[PDB]
């Protein structure tokens, strides 16, 4: 029954965002709730931002 | 009331990319106010120069992988993100590069412009292993401010869509880290007067003296809506 | 530089004493930015008797 076929192949960069399901290896899960700006983060003494 | 202005001291430029800025002397408290306030618009709102655009010839899209060469389109493309430079004149400049044979193509072998500067020339951009390798393209640089993903521009203008042009990320901001101390002025027989040091961490250019300029007049022109709008 | 500058909106002066204010719209982060500053100043730098 099938005459020819045609496959296309897309590619996709996805990129992290809220909703997305991230872990350690402790079995400590987690969903993101919040992507912050780099200004509202908490930094050391040194300056440099979580 | 007994205004005091603080006035900019010492600038010791250890680096072109790091600076620390002594600022005395501030009226107590005033350290920490000006310290963070400065730090929020100097990490968001301070403006530079990237790559938004790219077309080498013989890439159709950035997954693929050109031959001749140890880097995929996408490793290229990351390292053009990080390219330090500087453009006097105009906003938006397209910087050519042709170059062949057995190289780590580095930032200096693009062909500068009368007014474009490559801040670090030995920068790797590529890696041609074959010496019959060419590979010639054109960088777009735009100047503009803060990070403009290329998600957020594939859905805005698009009214010439040529097949070719690769868009990539571009964090405009230059700012890379910035923290500020508060130590003892020791200046009059005050006291308690402190000094701001502000340590500032840029990629290439931005001058240290000009970016705090900048930043204190985005705060002012804030607070015009404050003081002239009651 | 594309300088967005907020306008005052609302004054809600509940009372003399008590008071609300509005104020869009900021650049984000500027919310902050401009919200600490201002309450510090108010709170120990507004002079009096």
């Amino acid at each position: 029954g099938v005459l020819k076929i045609v496959k296309v192949y897309l590619a996709v960069k996805r990129r992290i965002q809220p909703g997305d399901k991230m872990a350690g290896r402790h079995g400590n899960k987690g969903v993101i709730s919040k992507i912050n700006p780099i200004e509202d983060m908490p930094y050391d003494e040194n300056g440099t931002p979580v | 009331t007994e205004f005091l202005k603080p006035r900019l001291v010492d600038i010791e430029q250890v680096s072109s990319t790091h600076a620390k800025v002594t600022l005395e002397p501030l009226e107590r408290g005033f350290g920490h106010t000006l310290g963070n306030a400065l730090r929020r618009i100097l990490l968001s709102s301070m403006p530079g120069c990237a790559v938004t655009e790219v077309e080498i010839d013989g890439v159709l899209h950035e997954y693929s992988t050109k031959e001749g060469v140890q880097e995929d389109i996408l490793e290229i493309l990351l390292n053009l993100k990080g390219l330090a430079v500087r453009v006097q004149g105009k906003d938006e400049v397209i910087l050519t590069l042709n170059k062949s044979g057995i190289g780590p193509v580095t930032a200096a072998d693009i062909t500068h412009d009368g007014d474009v500067e490559i801040v670090k020339p030995q920068h790797v951009i590529c890696h041609l292993t074959d010496e019959n390798a060419s590979i010639s393209m054109r960088i777009k640089v735009q100047r503009g401010r803060g990070y403009v993903p290329a998600s957020t521009r594939i859905h805005s203008e698009e009214d010439e869509r040529p097949i070719g042009r690769l868009l990539v990320d571009a964090c405009y901001s230059p700012v890379e880290r910035i923290a500020y101390n508060v130590e003892a002025a020791r200046v009059e027989q005050r006291t308690d007067l402190d000094k701001l040091v502000i340590e500032m961490e840029t990629n290439g250019t931005i001058d240290p003296e000009e970016a705090i300029r900048r930043a204190a007049t985005i705060l002012a022109e804030q607070l015009e809506a404050f003081v002239d709008l009651r």
